[PDB]
């Protein structure tokens, strides 16, 4: 018989529901009461990067805060100079159905993948200058949902096969896999130290992983529905999430629970993407509402809106130095804001 | 202008990349993208092989080029994914059509195919995508009816009520039982498709066997009708 | 059948996630307060820099 | 006094309506990158520019002369005859170009998606304006059109020839193109109706939408222009009709210019952008 394991699991959950309530001496909304709110964040479009044919489905900033990758389902990955709006590279992908791209912290490599189940790594700084595939990381049994480089020889990927994996780029194989999620793993973000990462999935949960122990360390469950986006708060001790729930939620790695929730009665559609400003003070979120809301991260007031898109906001990223946010969309344009 | 040799090289590089993008935009308009769907029994695998006269295995999508009357089609078969469709399907918000394949000979499986069609048809992200139905293995449907086994009513009790549309066009020498059966199952997908979507998308049924060399011609004819109805709606003539 | 090992591995995960040490929500929130107030002076989306400093003008 | 005030009010209202409607079309396109990306809008804005020129360049001065009973703007009368012939012709030729775009799209759907571009749209518009400029300006400046008051009377050869190019050829093209569109729409409606009927039968009028849309498009265009263009041929050939009757049918031709933005630009994508701009 199995049921002793179900009894043990249920009592372990009962213990941790109680342990989280024993930590719940306050709320962020209570201790925030004396904080002076942010002014109305009247940001405006400073560039419009145009040239993609289809819907833009992902983007990522370089650590230099100049360069951008973005990917669209016409099968181009384009590299842009954000200051001059020059196209530095345009890369023909072998499959059209790209769903993620990422750009190395050195600027040497870009990665992307999607419905082909493969992560393709491109070397930008090859001798002949004409860019080409370095390696293809085959081994996931479902489409790639996210990619992040830890360094020029380590990448973490998440997949529709319900797993994450860590790879060695020189070997071209998985050196760890992460398997506690159920349903499709949607989104993924490294901690600032790159020793932890979080992932969110269609099980309506987020999980915290150690990169080298290879195991889940905490699980978070506050969403009533499917999680599309996740991001670390800049201190590394907390993270935000966004979902088909029409809510953002913020969690802390030591309180082990929802610390805050962001919602308004005017919004009922899914959240596609999230990010923080450099101090963590603002949470920026993209929607199926064709626009981005900007939230006071401590108060959960809407501090502003970015309204410049004609179709679903697919991706959103603040620069590594905080000097801008770029937002992509199914309208095929990238807009940069201050 | 104020360009250094470096800024000149960056602008020249940009204009060369823009020249390449502007050329590839012609190819992207000159081709039609099709998503091919259907269960394990459907025979979609034999349809796609038989189309290649018009032209790693663990990868999560397969692609087939074909052309008819100098129009290009790219047909995508999603395979080696998990069975939960609800997320990856959002990529196909902008295909010309979905091709949906059914094994008409499996009365046990046919309600799964109707449920699978219903969740495709009513999907939030597919509100403007028309479906081409291939009601496949019509030879095996003829065999299972002509064998006299007389059992469709065990699965579908309205087949005791149903009688053939006067709009029906049976082929020469087709039996009235075979004809009543093939039009009955067709009209179940018409029951689903005509109930929703207010002329923003349409369903195009065909009776077929996977060996039909006519299947690429059927896709061409329906894509032509799909684009005509789409233009006719912009001008409020539908 | 293999469901015994699946339920057993789940109980090991729930043990490991139960055994982790935890902190009062008041202290956790106060760390986010301290980090925001320390860095808000240097976060250019809150307080716009002039077009001479901004590469995006 | 009373008829002077009444006509001043009515002509002012008609000018302002024509000005506002065509301004809204120009206001919508400039702010909307998706509207600019859809090729068909290049024609709809070109129509609205033609109709905006009728409102600014032509109608106001004739309205002043009608309330006054005399023409004050003497050297301008020769220029005004060119402005009128050009922007009146441009408005008709823009409608004819819109019919050929709609017919190409419906008739040859793959070849349209492949070969239609912002360059192709701009060439079609550029030829409509070019032909309206050439017919008006070269004949008026060469004094080929003529055989205080403004002499708008015409030479017999120029009146007939100008009516063929500006109206009778473009209405023949609009009749052929919209007739073939009606036949293609009837084929698709029979197919749809068959599958709907089979679904209702198994579970156990749309042609009027096509007729309404095409009868508004052809009905408004032919009603306003056809009375004027028939008189425009008769009157110089007879040198047969009272000048008051001629002036009312002239005002019907420009009245079509006010209806043009209602018929062509009230579609839901424009209608959203109007609501979004206006708040
Ligand atoms: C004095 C006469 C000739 C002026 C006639 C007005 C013409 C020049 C106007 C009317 C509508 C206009 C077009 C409206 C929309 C677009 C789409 C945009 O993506 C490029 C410019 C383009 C193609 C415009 C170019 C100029 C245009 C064609
Ligand atoms: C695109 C549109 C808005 C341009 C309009 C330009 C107009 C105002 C210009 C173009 C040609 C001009 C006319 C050309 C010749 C003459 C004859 C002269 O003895 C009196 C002025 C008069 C009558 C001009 C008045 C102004 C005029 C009508
Ligand atoms: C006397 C007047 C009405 C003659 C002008 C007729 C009108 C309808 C003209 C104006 C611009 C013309 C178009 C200009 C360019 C092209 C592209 C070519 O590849 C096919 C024909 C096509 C599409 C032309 C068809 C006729 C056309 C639409
Ligand atoms: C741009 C083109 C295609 C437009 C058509 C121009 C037509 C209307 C032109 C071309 C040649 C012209 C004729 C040339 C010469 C004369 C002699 C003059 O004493 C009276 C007018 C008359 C008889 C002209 C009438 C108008 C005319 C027929
Ligand atoms: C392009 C084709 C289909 C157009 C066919 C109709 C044309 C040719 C018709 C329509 C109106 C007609 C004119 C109407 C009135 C008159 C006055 C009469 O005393 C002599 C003939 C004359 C001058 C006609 C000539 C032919 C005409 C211009
Ligand atoms: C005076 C009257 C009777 C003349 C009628 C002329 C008609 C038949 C002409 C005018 C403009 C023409 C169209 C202009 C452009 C194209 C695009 C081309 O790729 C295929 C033919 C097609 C679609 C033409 C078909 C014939 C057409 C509609
Ligand atoms: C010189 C001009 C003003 C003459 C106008 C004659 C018009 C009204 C005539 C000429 C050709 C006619 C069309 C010829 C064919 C058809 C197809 C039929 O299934 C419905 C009626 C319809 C669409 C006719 C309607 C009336 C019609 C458009
Ligand atoms: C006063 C000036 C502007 C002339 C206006 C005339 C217009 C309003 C007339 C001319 C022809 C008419 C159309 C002729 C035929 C039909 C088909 C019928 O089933 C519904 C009405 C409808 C669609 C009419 C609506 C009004 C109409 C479009
Ligand atoms: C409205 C559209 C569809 C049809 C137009 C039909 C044309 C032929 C009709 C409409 C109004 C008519 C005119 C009305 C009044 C007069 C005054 C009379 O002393 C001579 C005939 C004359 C000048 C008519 C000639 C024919 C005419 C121009
Ligand atoms: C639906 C809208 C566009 C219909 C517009 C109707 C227009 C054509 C009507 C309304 C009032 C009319 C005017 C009323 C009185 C006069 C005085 C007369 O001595 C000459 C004609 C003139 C100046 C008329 C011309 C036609 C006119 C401007
Ligand atoms: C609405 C009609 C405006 N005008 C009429 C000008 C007037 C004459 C008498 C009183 S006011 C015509 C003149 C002739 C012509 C033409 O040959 C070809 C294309 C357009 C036009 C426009
Ligand atoms: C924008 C305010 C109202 C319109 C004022 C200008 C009217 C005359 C010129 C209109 C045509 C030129 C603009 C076409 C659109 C474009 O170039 O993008």
């Amino acid at each position: 018989e199995l049921d002793q394991l179900r009894q043990e699991a249920e009592q372990l959950k009962n213990q941790i529901r109680d342990a989280r309530k024993a930590c719940a001496d306050a709320t962020l909304s209570q201790i925030t009461n004396n904080i002076d709110p942010v002014g109305r964040i009247q940001m405006r479009t400073r560039r419009t990067l145009r040239g993609h044919l289809a819907k833009i489905y992902a983007m990522h900033w370089g650590t230099d805060s100049r360069l951008l990758v973005s990917a669209s389902q016409d099968g181009k990955l384009i590299i842009w100079d954000s200051y001059t709006t020059n196209k530095v590279h345009a890369i023909p992908l072998r499959s059209s159905w790209v769903m993620t791209c990422a750009y190395a912290p050195s600027g040497n490599y870009v990665a992307c993948g999607g419905l082909d189940n493969i992560c393709s790594i491109y070397n930008l700084k090859t001798r002949e200058g004409n860019v080409r595939v370095s390696r293809e990381l085959a081994g996931h049994t479902g489409y790639l949902s996210c990619c992040r480089f830890l360094d020029d020889n380590q990448i973490v990927t998440s997949s529709g096969d319900t797993t994450c994996a860590l790879w060695d780029i020189e070997t071209g194989q998985q050196t760890t896999t992460f398997t506690g999620h159920t349903g499709d793993v949607m989104s993924l973000s490294l901690a600032p130290d790159t020793r932890l990462f979080v992932s969110g999935a269609c099980d309506a949960s987020a999980k915290l992983w150690d990169v080298r122990e290879g195991m889940c360390r905490q699980t978070f469950t506050g969403h009533e529905s499917d999680i599309n986006a996740i991001c670390f708060f800049p201190n590394g001790n907390a993270f935000a999430t966004g979902s088909d729930d029409a809510t953002c939620r913020l969690f802390d790695l030591r309180a082990d629970q929802e610390l805050m929730t962001y919602s308004h009665d005017n919004i009922i559609c899914g959240i596609t993407s999230v990010s923080f400003s450099k101090s963590g003070r603002l949470l920026l979120a993209g929607y199926d509402d064709f626009n981005c809301n900007v939230w006071d991260a401590l108060k959960a007031d809407r501090a502003g809106v970015l309204a410049g898109h004609d179709n679903r906001v697919s991706c959103l990223g603040v620069t590594d130095d905080g000097m801008a946010v770029a937002t992509g969309s199914w309208d095929s344009f990238l807009k940069i804001w201050n | 202008c104020t360009l250094s040799a470096e800024d000149k090289a960056a602008v020249e590089r940009s204009k060369m990349i823009e020249k390449q993008l502007q050329k590839d935009k012609q190819v992207y308009r000159a081709t039609h993208r099709l998503l091919l769907l259907g269960a394990d029994n459907s025979g979609k695998s034999t349809i796609v092989k038989q189309m290649r006269i018009y032209h790693v295995k663990t990868s999560g999508i397969f692609e087939t080029k074909f052309q008819v009357d100098k129009v290009n089609f790219h047909m995508f078969d999603v395979g080696a994914q998990r069975d939960e469709r609800r997320k990856w399907i959002q990529c196909f918000n902008d295909v010309t059509a979905i091709i949906f394949v059914v094994d008409s000979s499996d009365y046990n499986r046919l309600q799964e195919a109707l449920n699978d069609f219903k969740s495709i048809w009513n999907n939030r992200w597919l509100r403007t995508i028309s479906v081409i139905l291939f009601l496949n293995k019509q030879d095996l449907l003829a065999e299972k009816v002509l064998a006299g086994k007389s059992k469709i009513e065990d699965y579908f009790p309205e087949f005791a009520r149903y009688t053939t549309p006067e709009d029906a066009t049976p082929e020469p020498g087709e039996d009235p039982r075979v004809t009543r059966a093939k039009y009955f199952i067709r009209d179940e997908f018409l029951r689903i498709s005509t109930a929703s979507g207010d002329g923003r998308h349409y369903c195009y049924p065909h009776f077929t066997c996977s060996v039909d060399t006519e299947n690429a011609r059927r896709i061409f004819n329906d894509c032509r009708d799909i684009i005509q109805r789409m233009h006719l709606r912009q001008y409020e003539l539908l | 059948t293999a469901s015994i090992a699946q339920a057993r591995k789940l109980v090991e995960q729930l043990k490991m996630e139960a055994n982790i040490d935890r902190i009062k929500v008041s202290k956790a929130a106060a760390d986010l307060m301290a980090y925001c107030e320390a860095h808000a002076k240097e976060d250019p989306l809150l307080t716009p820099v002039p077009a001479s400093e901004n590469p995006f003008r | 006094g009373p008829s002077q005030v009444v006509t001043a009010c009515l002509l002012t209202l008609l000018i302002i309506w024509t000005l506002l409607g065509n301004v809204l079309v120009c206001a919508a396109i400039v702010r909307s990158r998706h509207l600019r990306a859809n090729m068909t809008n290049v024609f709809i804005v070109s129509l609205a520019v033609s109709d905006l020129f009728v409102a600014l360049l032509v109608m106001p001065w004739k309205a002043v002369a009608e309330v006054a009973g005399y023409w004050p703007f003497g050297a301008f009368c020769d220029v005004w005859v060119a402005f009128d012939i050009m922007c009146s012709t441009a408005s008709i030729l823009n409608l004819c170009v819109i019919s050929v775009d709609r017919y190409w799209a419906i008739s040859r759907p793959f070849r349209y998606k492949r070969k239609m571009t912002q360059r192709m749209a701009l060439v079609m518009v550029g030829l409509a304006w070019t032909l309206s400029i050439l017919i008006s300006f070269i004949p008026v400046q060469l004094n080929w059109h003529r055989d205080e008051n403004c002499d708008s009377s015409l030479n017999r050869t120029y009146a007939i020839s100008s009516s063929l190019i500006s109206f009778y050829i473009p209405v023949a093209i609009m009749i052929v193109t919209y007739t073939r569109i009606y036949r293609i729409a009837q084929v698709q409606i029979r197919r749809i109706s068959s599958l709907e009927r089979a679904a209702e039968h198994a579970q156990s009028k749309k042609e009027t939408k096509v007729l309404k849309t095409l009868s508004v498009i052809m009905g408004v265009f032919v009603c306003c222009w056809l009375p004027f263009f028939i008189l425009n041929c008769m009157v110089p050939f007879c040198s047969c009709v009272s000048e008051t009757t001629f002036d009312v049918f002239v005002w019907f031709g420009w009245a079509n210019s006010s209806l043009n933005p209602v018929i062509y630009a009230f579609n839901a994508d424009f209608q959203k952008v109007f609501a979004q701009l206006l708040g």
